[PDB]
Order: C-alpha cells, then sequence, then structure tokens
RNA sequence: ACAGGAUAACCGCUGAAAGCAUCUAAGCGGGAAACCUCUUCCAAGACCAGGCUUCUCACCCUCUAGGAGGGAUAAGGCCCCC
RNA sequence: AUGGUUUGGCACCUCGAUGUCGGCUCGUCGCAUCCUGGGGCUGGAGCAGGUCCCAAGGGUUGGGCUGUUCGCCCAUUAAAGCGGCACGCGAGCUGGGUUUAGAACGUCGUGAGACAGUUCGGUCUCUAUCCGCCGCGCGCGUCAGAAGCUUGAGGAAACCUGUC
RNA sequence: GGGGAUAAGCUCCGUGCGUCGAGAGGGAAACAGCCCAGAUCGCCGGCUAAGGCCCCUAAGCGUGUGCUAAGUGGAAAAGGAU
C-alpha cells in the first residue's frame, strides 16, 4: 500500500519571498506551489502540508505592459448595478497587499481545503515582517534546467 | 445574434478539428 | 473634427499622422482636420 | 475645530426675532460634560475625545464601568459618547477631567444635531417608502394598499436584493444639518436650536458644529 | 540620428557634470538637472563638449538619439542665455499690469484674472498691451506661455485676446 | 454643497525617428453633473472573526490520576415583578 | 455591416394547460441623449442655431377624444428620450378590447348557419412547502468569563433644477 | 445538388461516407451526431492515440533562430492608414 500521512507526520517551515521587482504572475505561481506543499515528496491531495509563505516588499512588484492601467479588478455587491471596478494602479496605491493576495488566491484549489491553505500565507507591504521569531528561510525563484 | 455566432465559432477549436454537431 | 472610418488628406497642406494608435489628419485649415474613429 | 457637547432634547417652543419674525426653536439641554478619555494616534489610531453626561446614582453603575471612571478620576455619568476629531492639533485642546458647558457655542452658529428617531413599529409600504396605492373603487379586489409587482418574470426570476418592502421603521440614528442656534441660554444651560432636531422628548442627542457651514 | 550625430558645444563659462546616465549642468543663470534614457550612453569629449552615442539602429535608439542630444543643448542654453517669450495683447480696453510676482489681465470679463508665477519663471511687463515672460526651462517657459494663450477664446472676427508677436491668426468676416 | 485626485472628448509645452514639421515614441501639463475621496447610514459571522481600556482574577468531588466528567462560585446576565 | 424591437420564414421546447391586448402599483438595465455637464467645426458678428465627439449622476407634467399601444389637440416645461426585462409585471389589481353560450342590422348561403364587419349584455379560484426579498429573534464561534467606548475592509442613500 | 435570398439548428435528394439512434472510456470548460478509441472480469504494473506539459491540473516559467506592442493571442465586413 502507498504511504499516506498519519496524525503527526506533517511538518511546517517558514519561507519569505522578496516580492521586489518580481513579475506578479511568476511570484504567485511560486507561492501557490509552496502553499500547497507540492515541493515535498510526501504530497497528498487531501492533506495539506504546505509551508507558511511570507511575502515581503509586496508593493514594489512589477507588472508588465499596460496592465497597470488597463487591467481591472471587478467586484459585485449583489445589489442591482453594484459592479464596481478598480484598475490595478489604483488597487496598488490604496492597499498594495491585495494585488498579490488575489493573484495567489486564484491559483489555489477553490474547495474547502484551499480555504484552509490561505491561513498559511502572510503578505506584507513593507520590507519588514513581524514573524522574525519563526525564522523564515529566505526563498528565491529558480528553474531546474532540463 | 450574439449566441448564434459564438456557437459556430467554437467549432474552430483544436480538439474539434473544424467540425461540430449542429454546426 | 470629422469622425469617420475613412480619413484622407483633403488638401495639399493636410498631413496624415498617428497619435496614440488613432489616425488623424492635421491641416492649417480647421475644416480639413479629421480623425479616424 | 468641531465643537461638540452631549445634550438632551427638552421640547419645542416658539420665540420671536428682533425683526418680529417668529422662529420655531427646539430647547436642548446641553448639560455639563466631563471629558473622561482622549484617543490619540499613537495609542489608538484615531484622534477623538470621549465625553460623559447625565447624573446616575453610584450604586447603579456596574463594576467594570465604575473602574473606568475611577481610573479617569471622575464621578460616573449615565451616558458616555465620543466625538471624532481629525488631527492632533485639535486633541490638545482637551484634557481629562475638563468640563464642557453650553457656552462653547455662539448665537447664529450652524450646528448638526444627531439622535435616534422616533419609533414607528411595523410600517407598511404605503408609510415606509411612500408608495402610492391602488384605487379604492372601480373594482380593486382587496388590494387597496399592498405594493404590487415585485419584479419581472423568469428573467431575472429573483427579487433583486435592495427592493423596497414592508418592515420595521424608525428608531434609527439620524443627523440634521445646518440648524441655526437662535440663543445660547447661559443660566439654564440650554440651546435654542431653530428647527426640529430628531429624537423623542427626553432623549439623548449630540450637537456638533456643522460640517458644511462651519 | 543626424541630430544625434552632432556634438554639443559647451562655451567656456559653462560647467558640465556627468554621473553615468545622470547629467547636471551649472552656469551663470542657474542650475539644471537631467536624466538620459537607458539605450543611450552620454560621455564627454576632452575638448569640453558633449557627445551622445547609440549602440544599435532600431527604433528606440534612433528615435531616442535625436531627442537626447537636443535635450542637452536646451539644457546648456538655458543656463547661459535663458529663454524669454514675448507676448502682446489685442483688443479695446485690454490691460495688463504686474502685481508682485503675479500677472493680472483685464480681458473684458466681469472680473479680472490673475496668474501666479511658479518657481523659476518671472514676468516682466513692458507696456499695458505688451509684456514678456522669461525663465530657464524651455518647456516651462513655453508651458506658461501656453496657459496665458488660453485665457481668452480664439476670436477670428476681431482678433481680441492674447497673442504671440510673430503669430498670424486667421480672420473671417462677420457680415450677416 | 465647498474642496481635492485620476480621467473621457478636446486644447497644449518640450521633442526625435524623418537637418524641417508633429501633443508622443521618452517626459510634463490643463480638462465634465460620469469614476475615487468629500456628505448621511449600516458595518469585526471582516474566520486575517479587529483596537483602547476596566472588573472577576478562585473553590470542592469522582474514575484514575491522563484526560475527562460532576458540583458550588466571583464580575455579570437572565427569568419573575412595576 | 451592426441590432434582434417590427412584418415574416422554420416548426426545436410546452396542447395529462407556459393565461393573451391595454391601464394601475412596483421597479431594474442599455445608450443609439430630450434637459442639465464638457468639447471640435460652422455658410458661428451678438441672441439663437446646424452637425459631430465625450457623458447614463439626476430629471423627464396635467388634461379633451378612443378599449386603445399609437395619434391629433388644449395648457405649461429646462425636458416632456428611445428600447430590453414572457411586446416586465393578473398564485399583485381592473376586464374596456379580443376569443363561448343570448339578440339585431348589412352581406353570403335554398337551409342548418357564416363574416380578421358593426352593435347591447356576459363568474378573473388558491391557508406560501423551497429559492428569492423586507424585517426580528434563538444557538455557537472569535482559545478564561464579562462591561463600556470604537477603527473601519465592504456596502447602502443622495446627486434634479428655473426665474429675476 | 434542387427549393430559399446560393438564410436558417430549414426542407427534399445521392454516397460499400461516419457517428448518434442502439455506445461506455479520453479530448472539445460544461456540450447524443465533432476528434481519438468499440467496455468479458480483476490488478496500488507498463507503452501510446486525439489533446496537452506556469498554478488550478497530470506532464516543459524545454532548446535554437526569428516576428508581435495590439492583451493581437483570447470574434467580423466594404474600406482608411508614413
Ligand atoms: C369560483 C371557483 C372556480 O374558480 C373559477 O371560476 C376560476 C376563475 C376559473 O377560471 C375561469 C375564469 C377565466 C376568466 O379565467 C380566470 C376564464 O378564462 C376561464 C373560463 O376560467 C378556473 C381557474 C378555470 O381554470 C382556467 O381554465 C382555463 C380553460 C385555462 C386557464 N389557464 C390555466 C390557461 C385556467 O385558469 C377552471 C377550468 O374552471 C378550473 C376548474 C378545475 C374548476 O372548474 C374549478 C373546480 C372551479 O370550480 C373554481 C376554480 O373553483
Amino acid at each position: 500500500p502507498t504511504y499516506t500521512p498519519k496524525a503527526g507526520d506533517t511538518t511546517r517551515s517558514w519561507y519569505v519571498i522578496d516580492a521586489s521587482d518580481v513579475v506578479l504572475g511568476r511570484l504567485a505561481s511560486a507561492a501557490a506551489t509552496l502553499l500547497r506543499g507540492k515541493h515535498k515528496p510526501t504530497f497528498t491531495p487531501n492533506v495539506d502540508g504546505g509551508d507558511f509563505v511570507i511575502v515581503i516588499n509586496a508593493d514594489k512588484i512589477a507588472v508588465s505592459g499596460d496592465k497597470l492601467t488597463k487591467k481591472f479588478a471587478y467586484r459585485h455587491s449583489g445589489y442591482p448595478g453594484g459592479l464596481r471596478k478598480r484598475t490595478i494602479g489604483e488597487l496598488l496605491e490604496k492597499h498594495p497587499t491585495r494585488v498579490v493576495e488575489n493573484a495567489i488566491i486564484g491559483m489555489l484549489p477553490h474547495n474547502k481545503l484551499g480555504r484552509q491553505i490561505q491561513k498559511k500565507l502572510k503578505v506584507y507591504a513593507g520590507p519588514d515582517h513581524p514573524h522574525a521569531a519563526q525564522q523564515p528561510i529566505p526563498f528565491e525563484i529558480k528553474q531546474v534546467a532540463q | 445574434a450574439k449566441r448564434g455566432r459564438k456557437k459556430r465559432d467554437r467549432k474552430h477549436s483544436k480538439a474539434n478539428h473544424g467540425k461540430r454537431p449542429n454546426a | 473634427m470629422k469622425v469617420n472610418p475613412s480619413v484622407k488628406p483633403i488638401c495639399d497642406k493636410c498631413r496624415v499622422i498617428r497619435r496614440h494608435g488613432r489616425v488623424m489628419v492635421i491641416c492649417s485649415d480647421p475644416r480639413h482636420k479629421q480623425r479616424q474613429g | 475645530a468641531r465643537k461638540g457637547i452631549l445634550g438632551t432634547k427638552l421640547g419645542m417652543t416658539q420665540v420671536f426675532d428682533e425683526n418680529n419674525k417668529v422662529v420655531p426653536v427646539t430647547v436642548v439641554k446641553a448639560g455639563p460634560n466631563v471629558v473622561t478619555r482622549i484617543r490619540t494616534t499613537e495609542r489608538d489610531g484615531y484622534s477623538a475625545v470621549q465625553l460623559a453626561y447625565g447624573e446616575i446614582s453610584p450604586r447603579k453603575v456596574i463594576k467594570p464601568v465604575a473602574g473606568q471612571f475611577a481610573a479617569a478620576g471622575v464621578n460616573p455619568r449615565r451616558h458616555v459618547a465620543e466625538l471624532r476629531l481629525d488631527d492632533e492639533a485639535a486633541v490638545a485642546e482637551y484634557e481629562v477631567g475638563q468640563e464642557l458647558t453650553a457656552e462653547i457655542f455662539s448665537d447664529g452658529a450652524y450646528v448638526d444635531v444627531t439622535g435616534t428617531s422616533k419609533g414607528k413599529g411595523f410600517a407598511g409600504t404605503m408609510k415606509r417608502h411612500g408608495f402610492r396605492g391602488q384605487g379604492a373603487a372601480h373594482g380593486a379586489q382587496a388590494v387597496h394598499r399592498r405594493p404590487g409587482s415585485i419584479g419581472g418574470c423568469a428573467t431575472p426570476g429573483r427579487v433583486f436584493k435592495g427592493t423596497r418592502m414592508s418592515g420595521r421603521m424608525g428608531n434609527d440614528r439620524v443627523t440634521t444639518q445646518n440648524l441655526k442656534v437662535h440663543k445660547v441660554d447661559a443660566e439654564n444651560g440650554v440651546l435654542l436650536i431653530k428647527g426640529a432636531i430628531p429624537g423623542r422628548n427626553g432623549g439623548l442627542v449630540v450637537v456638533r458644529s456643522a460640517i458644511k457651514r462651519g | 540620428s543626424r541630430i544625434g550625430k552632432q556634438p554639443v558645444p559647451v562655451p567656456s563659462g559653462v560647467d558640465v557634470t556627468i554621473n553615468g546616465q545622470n547629467l547636471s549642468v551649472k552656469g551663470p543663470k542657474g542650475t539644471l538637472t537631467l536624466d538620459v534614457a537607458e539605450p543611450i550612453s552620454v560621455s564627454r569629449a576632452e575638448d569640453g563638449a558633449i557627445v551622445v552615442t547609440r549602440p544599435d539602429d532600431e527604433r528606440r535608439s534612433r528615435s531616442l538619439h535625436g531627442l537626447s542630444r537636443t535635450l542637452i543643448a536646451n539644457l546648456v542654453t538655458g543656463v547661459t542665455e535663458g529663454y524669454t517669450q514675448k507676448m502682446e495683447i489685442f483688443g479695446v480696453g485690454y490691460r495688463v499690469q504686474l502685481k508682485g510676482q503675479n500677472l493680472e489681465f483685464a480681458l473684458g470679463y466681469s472680473h479680472p484674472v490673475l496668474i501666479e508665477a511658479p518657481e523659476g519663471i518671472t514676468f516682466a511687463v513692458e507696456s499695458p498691451t505688451k509684456f514678456s515672460v522669461s525663465g530657464i526651462d524651455k518647456q516651462k517657459v513655453g508651458q506658461i506661455s501656453a496657459v496665458i494663450r488660453r485665457l481668452r477664446r480664439p476670436d477670428p472676427y476681431k482678433g481680441k485676446g492674447v497673442r504671440y508677436e510673430g503669430e498670424q491668426i486667421r480672420r473671417k468676416v462677420g457680415k450677416t
């Protein structure tokens, strides 16, 4: 029988990704891989094993092309004519962490488990984070050559 | 009009090979 | 400023340019001045 | 800044101007107010002052509430409210224990009075949202007052959240704007606010200097 | 290109300081700051002049070359000579008198209009119906001269309003 | 309402590609009841379920002593009553 | 060429039932804008226009005739917009029209009868289970139990305008 | 090929043409009639077809040379256009 994680088999570690000057799409897919625990060989779809991912410098993140002014982030309140949109440029100015969060949130499974994964993603606008007591391991986005 | 043109278009998909039932 | 799908240099002074991805025609005479849209 | 003081609505009456014109004023008791606590940016994240009002027997005040008053060094008061200012330059005008009176206002200064409206209970759509009705003759079967159509049919097929229908009304906070104050009675500590302020006779109101005309 | 392939002569009284892609020029009339684009490298010939170079021949380098060169020459000329824009006003009862650093226009409106001088620009009135605006930045001199030109709507029938001296405005005839 | 920000149509400045010219490709500006703030109200079930304070801030029993179960309490609340 | 609202073409869902025109009450959406807002060009002197571009926040009257939608007319108005939502809306209302049985006229038929001809009269049923929506509570959670006073992410309301 | 307006998811014909009807499984987001392939049963073994290999989502943010600035990709005509 294939091995399946037991009660206490799961383990966690903390990763901090410098979001400065990283492409939004590229950074998000890297974080969405970490949070789901895809890197571990102990992966199991119905058990979360992802590692807490801290994203710092979340307001410097680079978006290519004209997407800073022509990409809208829509939201509907349910009331008739309640569809209000904010272009990415505005969404970065008011509260910048949202742009990184949504682009990660839409990368994870949408089921109940994907709601549990979100609890393990902390993203901050500034270059500093309060989680220094947990000793995050700095993480960088490379690509295995084939 | 909008509905009709969209159905005839999605027959061009790579996996349909240019044909689809009910055109 | 005429707005037509077809814009042409009506007179010899008329010049055809492109601003922000939209074709215009600029002439000293304001009547000739038109824009593609 | 935005002067404010907690008051009690006493009633309406009528007084005459120097030009012999008649003005219908509302008498508001702006009783002495004690500043119990000040909210600063470094402490709380906003700049606001917390007033207290009304006389209450010290046996009635509950122990958690009593400690808050003793720590601030003032006697307990029935109502405690808070006015939100907009900068630290305005907070410095206030200190704990300082007492406010009706004198902070002057004759002719536009004020905004806030209070809880009167209670009207379960109100129909003819009363709540000011619908029309349907005719009382020419054959109307039992529909003299009910609203009528609610939506389309099968598209959308739902009722479209936000539609106006029957339900409880009144008894909700509301603010009146740019109410001139006709006279600042000094001895009795009473404002003569020209107009009809919201509330019920003997209900707590908050009178503050007007946003628009201030 | 052809514009970009012409060295920028710096007269003897002008100081030029280069820090990579950042350039600052100091002269008698004041101090200016500029930054050049990434593709173009800006260096100084030992003769005491300015030379700009483009590495390749695509749109970006070819287009940026002519701009970047002629941006410096405006920068150097501003701090040695400066720019003065001369204007003149046409119309009956149209007056200009200077108040401090601000300029006031009597254009026939029910009220008089006032223009404030931003930093680095100065207004010098010569006659009631003729004045001038002077400054360092060619863009800022031309910018304020634009705003002044927009004070009154164009008038093809009588020509009332503000003008440039050499400006020739078209005029039609109001007959019927 | 007043005021502010980014804008549409439109008007521009400085400007090469293209010795000239061009509001544009790099930059900089003006610009509407529309948009974001501004006014009123709801709002921490906002599951990231928030903040500043204050009060109580401690007593027994059982199985087996690991955790759980039971009872009596404080600050406080509810019920009954006007 | 767009749009799919008009007159049609097809007969694919429903004939062990999808209630059909006008009016009322209630809305909501689009902009191809009637007023208000910003502009270009004018064979734009001024007042007033004409045409085109941007703009959907608010507003868009009361009556005479007809079952009328539509239309003509009387008074105003800044304006009296065009359309979608089963030609919105009858388990919300009317039944004037149309389309049952009575009756008459004109016309067709030898006759029973008939007329997208006209005229008078002619039952509008139902205790809301589920989603929906307007309101109000009970339980638990927010890592001890409680009480004050709040920031507010996110929503909702409003936005009209004339004369002097 | 006829009828139609060389319209219809229209209608009538031909076809050792197919499939559905009477057919599961993979692909086309979902989607009888399109593409791959005809299910005797079991297996926690392997190779492939159409289709894919940034995350959802399995396997490439694959290698070389170029092209695009329009989110073209990820709807369209006469015609306009340094
Ligand atoms: C009083 C009590 C009656 O109420 C009425 O008079 C209502 C008002 C009729 O509407 C009368 C009145 C009226 C105007 O319709 C409202 C007229 O159109 C016809 C004659 O029906 C009804 C409901 C008819 O339905 C209608 O039948 C139509 C053929 C189809 C229609 N719809 C589904 C397609 C449907 O509603 C129908 C067949 O008589 C129902 C059957 C079962 C009955 O006989 C029942 C037992 C009746 O005794 C009754 C309901 O109690």
